[PDB]
RNA sequence: CGGUCCGGCCGGGAACUCAAAGGAGACUGCCAGUGAUAAACUGGAGGAAGGUGGGGAUGACGUCAAGUCAUCAUGGCCCUUACGACCAGGGCUACACACGUGCUACAAUGGCGCAUACAAAGAGAAGCGACCUCGCGAGAGCAAGCGGACCUCAUAAAGUGCGUCGUAGUCCGGAUUGGAGUCUGCAACUCGACUCCAUGAAGUCGGAAUCGCUAGUAAUCGUGGAUCAGAAUGCCACGGUG
């Protein structure tokens, strides 16, 4: 069928590296890949009083920014399971495999 | 082959493909009539079609997302010209002196901390 | 006319004018009209004798005016002869329903004296 | 906040995951049966007679770092205070100053 | 106020209403439920409601019944 | 006025994070809290040595921690047992299982929490503030610092009046997003309390 | 305006008779963003103004406005410890946007039934040179020439 | 373009909308005037943007023994079979008053009914909860989908169309109170939110005085979030008309 990895950090250089990686050993291990796609950025905001005591109007505005990469690979040859498989990735990327 | 022009404003954004013969005009699979209740918005979607003359010469098929009324008729308005520069880029000048080519930049401005808009300050007692 | 209240509806429509009994606000009054089988937008004019105690009968079935504010005067009697915190508060003239009186109970309290 | 205010939200948490995990849930559910034991269930009073503490909502959310008991965020499970202290050096990963 | 399905009352207080019952009455009957629903078996007896210091004793009555024993103990001293 | 935290501002332009793992909302509070857990053990039994940064990331089901340390053979210790020793127990802590990176800190006289330390553990000595500062500043600057500050505040010298007092040599453009601001903190408990040391150095631009 | 001049925002023309005057006017008697509500009533009320009174839109809209047009004004000023009152002469433009100001002003400030009605009688009253608008020209004028001195 | 359940829905198409990573672009650069041939300003062109284009972050040396020992930390001091510690009920919600900040009004630029077009940005597994079914209703039962550009919260409201009310303390306004209910929670008396029926205060535009705002701003209209079992007219954020 397809075998589709969802990939997610805070840090996009980091993320794109790490796809670029996934996409060349396939693309080089003779698999077929459609991607890497940019899944929407879901960024959380957060708005926090900055002094210890009143001051209401004073604040910090923060935002964790989470990066989508969407990696579809069309032929799951054997070869290229092993290649992707054993991946030495960015310990700060979360990957998620579809079956 | 078709003669196409993006349009955006505010949060809208319109597509517009030309083609010629008649004075025929389709948003979203709707009549001009049909998709804009209010007769003066119909009005500036007509407008680029003013300088730049269509009675019955070309078809406009168009359709949008985004924002509102205004906003799709301006974004509307904004792809249209440049649709129709697509097909000959000479009728500009007419465009620019139009005020039609240029995208209006001018978006909702964002609520800031301590205040009660945008802009609308707290109202201030000295006592 | 004149209805269970032997109050006199107003000359003009009729969903508003039933309004005028005590007891019987839009949602009695849309019910009638067409738990009789009249028309909302209905003057008195037209709307006939037989037509008018065809609807007395109606609102019959409610109780309203006197009747009802008796029946509204006895159960606020009820809580003060109870004793309840409810009751001591109607009998004080403060609000009954937990709202702040430090500020702002001034309905309750009528206007204010110095 | 004082160690024992600490102590007593470690005893509610505690009681809430060996009470009110699952014996509550079953006497709730069981309350709560629309088509069974509509008259004599006594599960209301059962579910009276356990610890207070074992409810879940008797539990506080509080700055895991300090105690405080007012400008949590669950996201980080701290005070702004410390969010803001954590966040200025990086540790809160992802995590910066954001403007827009 | 509360959903239909189950009245609310103090367990230890019920009881304590129970063997009142029974045993013919007694002096007050100390209680802080303040929460728990008046019922008709109730009707005769006088329960002391806590009010935050003292004990008031209110004697039970008909028209006291699904009413809260709190409703009977005012806690705030206003002169 | 006030002034932005120096590092914080700078986080993602030319400053790393510190944590540098990802984690859904579900478990991000416990492994920050987890982080502080570890930070805080490995901070103590290291004090003495030159422990001038923890980085933290969580690989998989893992944590591996980095001890930027200027003093690496202190914490390390003879042949890996003081290294195998703090594994075993931030692995407790941690819950997962772990593993320890050393960093040496070539020149802590650039690295701006060990000069803070420094200076704090002089004030407990009983050194004098002004002379703290001042050997601060000029070892920073003749090992090529293109400037440097270094703050004391409150009851400077067991003084009733708290201070607050700095020194300043070369160069410390704060408002410029690209320059290289190494910030950071220390206090020094004394017997007249508590005195707060801040540092910044300025390492050049982009 | 203490150190920054500027030049006006040059409003789209009226979009039923393409004047810039009238979009002056409905946007001054616009309300909340209104737009599209306040046409409505500026047209409604022109179109109860041109039918039964003579026609010519444009025309009667100036006869009306050409009588609550005023010439000259005051402008306070505080000089040796006095509020002197300084008699200006005032320039086209703004000649035009007082004039329009007073006749919505006077309109809601009056009895009829709906703003549209009120406004055609405005202009209506204003067009004989009468009613609250016009008087409002007045009384700049009085207190104008009484202070011809100061010019 | 092929196929019609007339649904991008399936073949596909990779064009366009959009997603997000990188890049170009704007510098008084050009022309003209003014200005000591200076800086600069002004006007025009080209241009999506023109003179720091719009918004934000960014807050120097210092002032006020300004604020926080109750976030935490900490010198000194004080209590220690009590100033610590456990539990139940109460109080922080009181009410002759005064002040500050707000919401909702007084209405036809409107109220009501029916119909109906167009957003943005967020949130979600002890969660968001569709469809169906029951209840006038708040909701309840049953039960998919979804750790989400996929599923759900979720129908935007202003607006436009037709009809009605016809300037009245009203078909304006909703305070207050009675009655009966829903859900959260061991528990809604003191004190939760919401619904149904009935009630229908003051208020017909506010003295002296006083605040905000220079443009996609003010004004006005809805929308979401943090905290949170539940409890927003506050706070933080979003776009519509303008
Ligand atoms: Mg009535
Ligand atoms: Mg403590
Ligand atoms: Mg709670
Ligand atoms: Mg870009
Ligand atoms: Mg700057
Ligand atoms: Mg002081
Ligand atoms: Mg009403
Ligand atoms: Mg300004």
């Amino acid at each position: 069928q397809r075998i589709r990895i969802r990939l997610k950090a805070f840090d996009h250089r980091l993320i794109d590296q790490a796809t670029a990686e996934i996409v060349e050993t396939a693309k080089r291990t003779g698999a077929q890949v459609r991607g890497p796609i940019p899944l929407p950025t879901r960024k959380e905001r957060f708005t926090v009083l900055i002094s210890p005591h009143v001051n209401k109007d004073a604040r910090d505005q923060y935002e964790i920014r989470t990066h989508l990469r969407l990696v579809d690979i069309v032929e799951p040859t054997e070869k290229t399971v092993d290649a992707l498989m054993r991946l030495d990735l960015a310990a700060g990327v979360d990957v998620q495999i579809s079956l | 082959n078709q003669y196409y022009g993006t349009g955006r404003r505010k949060s809208s954004a319109a597509r517009v493909f030309i083609k010629p013969g008649n004075g025929k005009i389709v948003i979203n699979q709707r009549s001009l009539e049909q998709y804009f209740g209010r007769e003066t918005a119909r009005m500036v979607v007509r407008q680029p079609l003013e300088l730049v003359d269509m009675v019955e010469k070309l078809d406009l098929y168009i359709t949008v997302k985004g924002g509102g009324i205004s906003g799709q008729a301006g974004a509307i308005r904004h792809g249209i010209t440049r649709a129709l520069m697509e097909y000959d880029e000479s009728l500009r000048s007419e465009l620019r002196k139009a005020g039609f080519v240029t995208r209006d930049a001018r978006q909702v401005e964002r609520k800031k901390v301590g205040l009660r808009k945008a802009r609308r300050r707290p109202q201030f007692s000295k006592r | 006319a004149r209805i269970a209240g032997i109050n006199i509806p107003d000359h003009k429509h009729a969903v508003i004018a039933l309004t005028s009994i005590y007891g019987v606000g839009k949602t009695r009054s849309k019910a009638i009209l067409a738990a009789a089988g009249i028309a909302e937008d209905v003057k008195i004019s037209e709307l006939s004798e037989g037509q008018i105690d065809t609807l007395r009968d109606e609102v019959a079935k409610f109780v309203v005016e006197g009747d009802l504010r008796r029946e509204i005067s006895m159960s606020i009697k009820r809580l003060m002869d109870l004793g309840c915190y409810r009751g001591l508060r109607h009998r004080r003239g403060l609000p009954v329903r937990g709202q702040r009186t430090k500020t702002n109970a001034r309905t309750r309290k009528g206007p204010r004296k110095p | 906040a004082k160690q024992s205010m600490k102590a007593r939200e470690v005893k509610r948490v505690a009681l809430a995951d060996k009470y009110f995990a699952k014996r509550a849930e079953l006497k709730a559910i069981i309350s709560d049966v629309n088509a069974s034991d509509e008259d004599r269930w006594n599960a209301v009073l059962k579910l009276q007679t356990l610890p207070r503490d074992s409810s879940p909502s008797r539990q506080r959310n509080r700055c895991r770092q300090t105690g405080r008991p007012h400008g949590f965020l669950r996201k980080f499970g701290l005070s702004r205070i410390k969010v803001r202290e954590a966040a200025m050096r990086g540790e809160i990963p992802g995590l910066k100053k954001a403007s827009w | 106020r509360s959903l239909k399905k189950g009245p609310f009352i103090d367990l230890h207080l019920l009881k304590k209403v129970e063997k009142a019952v029974e045993s013919g009455d007694k002096k007050p009957l100390r209680t802080w439920s303040r929460r728990s629903t008046i019922f008709p078996n109730m009707i005769g007896l006088t329960i002391a409601v806590h009010n935050g210091r003292q004990h008031v004793p209110v004697f039970v009555t008909d028209e006291m019944v699904g009413h809260k024993l709190g409703e009977f103990a005012p806690t705030r001293t206003y002169r | 006025g006030q002034k932005v935290h120096p590092n914080g501002i700078r986080l993602g332009i030319v400053k790393p994070w510190n944590s540098t793992w990802f984690a859904n909302t579900k478990e991000f509070a416990d492994n920050l809290d987890s982080d502080f857990k570890v930070r805080q053990y490995l901070t103590k039994e290291l004090a003495k040595a030159s422990v001038s940064r923890i980085v933290i990331e969580r690989p998989a089901k893992s944590i591996r921690v980095t001890i930027h340390t200027a003093r690496p053979g202190i914490v390390i210790g003879k042949k890996g047992e003081d290294v195998e020793k703090l594994r075993k127990v931030v692995a407790d802590i941690a819950g997962v299982p772990a593993q320890i990176n050393i960093a040496e800190v070539r020149k802590p006289e650039l690295d701006a929490k060990l000069v803070a330390d420094s200076i704090t553990s002089q004030l407990e000595r009983r050194v004098m503030f002004r002379r703290a500062m001042k050997r601060a500043v000029q070892n920073a600057m003749r090992l090529g610092a293109k400037g440097i500050k270094v703050e004391v505040s409150g009851r400077l010298g067991g003084a009733e009046i708290a201070r607050t007092e700095w020194y300043r040599e070369g160069r410390v453009p704060l408002h410029t997003l690209r320059a290289d601001i190494d910030y950071n903190t220390s206090e020094a408990h004394t017997t007249y309390g508590v005195i707060g040391v801040k540092v910044w150095i300025f390492k050049g631009e982009i | 305006p203490r150190r920054r001049v500027i030049g006006q925002r040059k409003i789209l023309p009226d979009p039923k008779f393409g004047s810039e005057l009238l979009a002056k006017f409905v946007n001054i008697l616009m309300v909340d963003g209104k737009k599209s509500t306040a046409e409505s009533i500026v047209y409604s009320a022109l179109e109860t103004l041109a039918q039964r009174s003579g026609k010519s839109e444009l025309e009667a809209f100036e006869v009306a406005l050409e009588n609550v047009r005023p010439t000259v004004e005051v402008k306070s000023r505080r000089v040796g410890g006095s509020t002197y009152q300084v008699p200006v002469e005032v320039r086209p433009v703004r000649r035009n946007a007082l004039a329009m100001r007073w006749i919505v002003e006077a309109a809601r400030k009056r009895g009829d039934k709906s703003m549209a009605l009120r406004l055609a009688n405005e202009l209506s009253d204003a067009a004989e040179n009468k009613g609250t608008a016009v008087k409002k020209r007045e009384d700049v004028h009085r207190m104008a020439e009484a202070n011809k001195a100061f010019a």
